C-alpha cells in the first residue's frame, strides 16, 4: 500500500478542525488521489 | 419464512484508504413461488439508495439465495454509525430487521512481540518465526508479514482470542527456510489497527 | 414453525484420552414445541441398538420453544477405535424421524510438536509478562493443553483453537500469563499436551529462566 | 491425574496379544483402579 496517502487519510480522520462533511470531503479527496 | 443475516467489513478493509469497505444483507431460504425480494437500507436512520444488489442464485438445497451489499465511508463505521437492511417479501407477514455497528466499548492499542524460533526447532529444515499481538480493542485486525521489501506468503495466523481482562490476544506464525533465518536476514510483523498511529505498525525480528 | 431440529456432538479430546475421565456423546434437540412436547431417543453403535443413554429434562427457551438433550456413554477404545454413533429421534411434529451419525475424524495420526518460548525482551517493562506454548504439526485436530508449575495447576492461561495449517497438518498456542517476579525469581513452567498420536497420550515441555 | 495409570491405559489399548473382549476386560480393570 501507499504510505503516503494512508499518513493523510489517518490525520484527517482525527484533524480536530474538521466537521463532518469538511472531513467527508478532505478524505474523498486523498482518496481520489492514490 | 425467509432468514435474514447481516454481515460487517472486513478488518483490513475499514483500516486501509486504498480498500473499499462493504457491509453485506444474505436472505437464506427464498422460495420458487415468492422470489422477489425487496431491500431498504438505512444509516443511522437516513434511507440511502447507493446498495448493490445481486441476482438471486439456487441453491443445493432447492432454495434461493438473494444478497444486497452497501459500500460504507471507513470513518462512518469507525466511528459507530449503525446500519439497518430491512427486508421484503410476500411470504413474510411483516418486513425483518436486522442491525449491525463497530463493537463498542474504549478502544486499546494492540501490544506486539515478535518471538524467534525454540532452540528445539533448530533440529529442523524449516523454522517457525511467531508474532504476539495482545490487549487489543476491539477485536478488528490485521496480520501480515514481510522481508526485504517484499511480502512473505508461508504464514497462517489465529483468530482473536478472548483474554481474562477482556481485551483480544492472536499470534502469527510464518514458516521459512532455517538457512534464510541464519544468514540474518530481517523479517517484519505488520499489524494494522485501529488504535495503532495511522492504523498501522510493524515490528522486525533477525538472528 | 413446525419441526424440532438435531444436533449432535463428539466427546471432548481430553475425555478420550484420559482413563479416569468418562467421554460422552450428546445429542440436542431444539425448537421443540408446546403443542408437541414429548420426545424419544434411540441410540445406536455401529448399527447395533444400546439403551444405556440418560435423557435430561425439557428446558425452555427465551424463544419459547423447548431444548432436549440425551447423553450416551462411550467407551474410550470405541471411540478411538472409530466406531459410530447414531442418535434417532422421534416427535409428533416430525413427518418422519431424524437420524444423525457422527465418529472420530479419520485419517493416519500425526504426532504435535511442542514448543516452549520466553517472553519477549520488550514485554518486562510490565507488571505480568507471557509464557508460550506452540504446538504444531498434529493430527487429527483433537487436542488438550494445560499449564502447571510447582505440582499445581496453574489457572491464568488461554489456547486458541486449532488452525489448519498449509500442509493439512494443525497447529495451536497457549498461552500462561504470570508475574514478572514469579518469572525472574526462576520458578519453572511446564506445558502439558495431550493428543491420541503421543505415547501415553502425553507429553511435557518446561519453561523457566 | 496418575503417571501409572496413563501408561497401563495406552499399552492395553495397543496389545497386540489381547481381543477386543479381553482387551475391554482389562480396560475396565484400570479404570476401577484409577
Ligand atoms: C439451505 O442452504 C443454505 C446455504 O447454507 C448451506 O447449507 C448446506 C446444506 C450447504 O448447502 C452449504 O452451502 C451451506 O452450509 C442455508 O443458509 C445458511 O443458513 C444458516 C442458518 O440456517 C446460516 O447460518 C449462519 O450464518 C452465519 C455465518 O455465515 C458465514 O459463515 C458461513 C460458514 O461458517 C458461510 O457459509 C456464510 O456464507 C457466511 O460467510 C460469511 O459471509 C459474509 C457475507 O458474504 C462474508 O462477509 C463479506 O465477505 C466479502 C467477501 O467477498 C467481503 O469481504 C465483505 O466485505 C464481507 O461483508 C464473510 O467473510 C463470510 N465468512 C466466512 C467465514 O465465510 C452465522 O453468524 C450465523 O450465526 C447466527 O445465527 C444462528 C442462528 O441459527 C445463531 O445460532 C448464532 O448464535 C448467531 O446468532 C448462522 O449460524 C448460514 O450463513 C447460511 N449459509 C449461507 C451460505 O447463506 C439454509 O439455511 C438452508 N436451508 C435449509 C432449510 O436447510
Ligand atoms: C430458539 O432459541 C434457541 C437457543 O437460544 C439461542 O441460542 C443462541 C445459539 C442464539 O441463537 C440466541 O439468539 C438464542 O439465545 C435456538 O437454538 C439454536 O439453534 C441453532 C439452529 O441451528 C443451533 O445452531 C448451531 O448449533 C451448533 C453449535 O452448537 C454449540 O455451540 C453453541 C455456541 O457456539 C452453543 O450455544 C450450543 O449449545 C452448542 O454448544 C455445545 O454443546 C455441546 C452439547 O452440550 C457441548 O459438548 C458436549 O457437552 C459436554 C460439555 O458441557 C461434554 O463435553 C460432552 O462430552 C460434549 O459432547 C459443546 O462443548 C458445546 N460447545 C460450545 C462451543 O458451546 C452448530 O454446530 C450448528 O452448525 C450446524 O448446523 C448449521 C445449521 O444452521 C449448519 O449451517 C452448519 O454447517 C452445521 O452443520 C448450528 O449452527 C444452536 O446450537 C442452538 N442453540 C442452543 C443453545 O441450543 C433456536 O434455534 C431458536 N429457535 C428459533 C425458531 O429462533
Amino acid at each position: 500500500f501507499n504510505m503516503q496517502c494512508q499518513r493523510r487519510f489517518y490525520e484527517a480522520l482525527h484533524d480536530p478542525n474538521l466537521n463532518e462533511e469538511q472531513r467527508n470531503a478532505k478524505i474523498k479527496s486523498i482518496r481520489d488521489d492514490c | 419464512g425467509p432468514s435474514v443475516f447481516l454481515f460487517p467489513p472486513k478488518p483490513k478493509d475499514t483500516l486501509m484508504i486504498s480498500r473499499t469497505p462493504e457491509v453485506t444483507c444474505v436472505v437464506v431460504d427464498v422460495s420458487h413461488e415468492d422470489p422477489e425480494v425487496k431491500f431498504n437500507w438505512y444509516v443511522d436512520g437516513v434511507e440511502v439508495h447507493n446498495a448493490k444488489t445481486k441476482p438471486r442464485e439456487e441453491q443445493y438445497n432447492s432454495t434461493y439465495r438473494v444478497v444486497s451489499v452497501l459500500t460504507v465511508l471507513h470513518q462512518d463505521w469507525l466511528n459507530g454509525k449503525e446500519y439497518k437492511c430491512k427486508v421484503s417479501n410476500k411470504a413474510l407477514p411483516a418486513p425483518i430487521e436486522k442491525t449491525i455497528s463497530k463493537a463498542k466499548g474504549q478502544p486499546r492499542e494492540p501490544q506486539v512481540y515478535t518471538l524467534p524460533p525454540s532452540r528445539e526447532e533448530m533440529t529442523k529444515n524449516q523454522v517457525s518465526l511467531t508474532c504476539l499481538v495482545k490487549g487489543f480493542y476491539p477485536s478488528d485486525i490485521a496480520v501480515e508479514w514481510e522481508s526485504n521489501g517484499q511480502p512473505e506468503n508461508n504464514y497462517k495466523t489465529t483468530p482473536p482470542v478472548l483474554d481474562s481482562d477482556g481485551s483480544f490476544f492472536l499470534y502469527s506464525k510464518l514458516t521459512v527456510d532455517k538457512s534464510r533465518w541464519q544468514q540474518g536476514n530481517v523479517f517484519s510483523c505488520s499489524v494494522m489497527h485501529e488504535a495503532l498511529h495511522n492504523h498501522y505498525t510493524q515490528k522486525s525480528l533477525s538472528l
